[PDB]
């Protein structure tokens, strides 16, 4: 019962806003989402979390994650996307249940051109 | 500030078994905790990031879990090359503090030491001090008794021991005992014997050499 | 090849200002933050400070105002300066890279060890360790070399310039009654290989700029 990250690939042109959708089986209703960017060497970078944690070391208004009123899914948006931003992105859900697993979604690609 | 406390301080588990180290935070930290291993003399190397993610390139037997205040590093089938010290580190609020470290030593089968003795070098006796050295190679467990005898006069307190860390190939120790004397005291006598007792030997082992007969 | 190498004085006298540099290869300091971390002997890791990508700094409050972290991107260099040092500051200092937004420390330098002492530097003397009785019936032979009476740490010992590493044990340095350090480095070889191969141990000691290759054959 892991989350799913869509679309498999979206392209935007050196600016504007690019948004992905991550959907999850919100059973417990007491959990956290992380939004990661995986480097070409399979190294991961944590871009955001819902709910938000701290804006000190992790300061970047570029990546917003917002919850939609339906509850099942969430929007992962990069605002005004620089060409540095193009890369492979992934979703991750964690449930605070005593096992505290991290259910993990699939890759998704993002391009920026024009 | 924020204090990370690891449990236990040291930990001895046999090969192939599972090893767990726990780390708890005073203030809640939301999954910004990384696990690093560090062996003596080399820098720490990253094992787990984001409390759960296995870093790129680190073996599959390392896993992390936990969130908020309780976190666990778990090595599934522990093998010899994992003897090290393990540190949790929070990147949540400055100062970004570390755990105190947990030394993970491994429990092994009994192994008897190979014993050697070296007389003082000829270039060292001119300088006016003679150090005769006794070496114990590849033994386990760590407890071993080395005794110096000069013409069956047992030296009490002019020697020092030093022990390597557990070898990351075969999980044994090695120990070196240096007996220091003045040059006159050294060429005043004729027989030097290092005698070592360890659980892997049926009887104490004595290795010796005669003065100047080299 | 993401690399950090530290450099700095191996000996500083108390109340001096201690300066270390970290040269970087494989990334630019504009995009990554660099942390300085510290480790006293046998003690744990202590976080010293960080210089972020932009350039804003952040330090550990226990170092109330004695610490200053700067960087020069043109040289790919990060510099740490700590003022009014005491013997509480002798430790190994690592520089390390912080990776990603919501960061973690991924790549560490090799760390350089700094000793705070009014005492004077002294280089080691290295002596060969070979068995008195040349082996006869002994299947395995052990050689070594004793590095004695040096200060401060650390002393590096290789065998045959790194060509012989398997089965080498260099013991941790132990402190003598003189206040000086002394260690020994041994190697185990098959005794058939004693008459054919020459074994030279390569010791060097940085604070005193001492380099020695000692023959072991007796
Ligand atoms: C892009 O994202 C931010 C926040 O959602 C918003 O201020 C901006 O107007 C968005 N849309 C456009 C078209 O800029
Ligand atoms: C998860 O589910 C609950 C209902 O089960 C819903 O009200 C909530 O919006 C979802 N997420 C959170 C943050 O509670
Ligand atoms: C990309 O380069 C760096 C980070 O990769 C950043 O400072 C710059 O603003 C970005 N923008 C463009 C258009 O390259």
């Amino acid at each position: 019962n892991p989350p799913t990250f869509s679309p498999a690939l979206l392209v935007v042109t050196e600016g504007d806003n690019a948004t992905f959708t991550c959907s999850f089986s919100n059973t417990s209703e007491s959990f956290v989402l992380n939004w990661y960017r995986m480097s070409p060497s399979n190294q991961t970078d944590k871009l955001a979390a819902f709910p938000e944690d701290r804006s000190q070391p992790g300061q970047d208004c570029r990546f917003r994650v917002t919850q939609l009123p339906n509850g099942r899914d969430f929007h992962m948006s990069v605002v005004r996307a620089r060409r540095n931003d193009s890369g492979t992105y992934l979703c991750g859900a964690i449930s605070l249940a005593p096992k505290a697993q991290i259910k993990e979604s699939l890759r998704a690609e993002l391009r920026v051109t024009e | 500030d924020i204090v990370m406390t690891q449990s236990p301080d040291s930990l001895a588990v046999s090969l192939g078994e599972r090893a767990t180290i726990n780390c708890k935070s005073s203030e809640s930290v939301s999954n910004d905790v990384a696990w690093y291993q560090q062996k003596p003399g080399q820098p720490p190397k990253l094992l787990i990031n984001y409390a759960f993610h296995r870093f790129t390139g680190v073996p599959d037997r390392f896993s992390g879990s936990g969130y908020g205040t309780d976190f666990t590093l778990t090595i599934s089938s522990l093998q010899a090359e994992d003897v090290a010290v393990y540190y949790c580190h929070q990147a949540y609020s400055s100062p970004y503090t570390f755990g105190q470290g947990t030394k993970l030593e491994i429990k092994r089968t009994v192994a008897a030491p190979s014993v050697f003795i070296f007389p003082p070098s000829d270039e060292q006796l001119k300088s006016g001090t003679a150090s005769v050295v006794c070496l114990l190679n590849n033994f386990y467990p760590r407890e071993a008794k080395v005794q110096w005898k000069v013409d069956n006069a047992l030296q009490s307190g002019n020697s020092q021991e030093s022990v390597t860390e557990q070898d990351s190939k075969d999980s044994t120790y090695s120990l070196s005992s240096t007996l220091t004397l003045s040059k006159a005291d050294y060429e005043k006598h004729k027989v030097y014997a290092c005698e070592v007792t360890h659980q892997g030997l049926s009887s104490p082992v004595t290795k010796s050499f005669n003065r100047g007969e080299c | 090849q993401v690399q950090l190498q530290e450099s700095g004085p191996g000996l500083v006298k108390p109340s001096e200002t201690l300066s270390l540099t970290c040269t970087v290869s494989g990334f630019s300091l504009t995009s990554y933050g660099v942390h300085w971390i510290r480790q006293p002997p046998g003690k744990g890791l202590e976080w010293i400070g960080v210089i972020y990508a932009d350039g804003s700094t952040n330090y550990n409050p226990s170092l109330k105002s004695r610490v200053t972290i700067s960087k020069d991107t043109s040289k790919n260099q990060v510099s740490l300066k700590l003022s009014s040092v005491t013997a509480a500051d002798t430790a190994v200092y690592y520089c390390a890279r912080a990776y990603g937004n919501y960061w973690y420390i991924d790549v560490w330098g090799q760390g350089t060890t700094v000793t705070v002492s009014s005492a004077s530097t002294k280089g080691p003397s290295v002596f060969p360790l070979a068995p008195c009785s040349r082996s006869t019936s002994e299947s395995t032979a052990a050689l070594g070399c004793l590095v004695k009476d040096y200060f401060p740490e650390p002393v590096t010992v290789s065998w045959n310039s790194g060509a012989l590493t398997s089965g080498v044990h260099t013991f941790p340095a132990v402190l003598q009654s003189s206040g000086l350090y002394s260690l020994s480095s041994v190697v185990t070889v098959p005794s058939s290989s004693l008459g054919t191969k020459t074994y030279t141990c390569n010791v060097d000691h940085k604070p005193s700029n001492t380099k020695v290759d000692k023959r072991v054959e007796s």
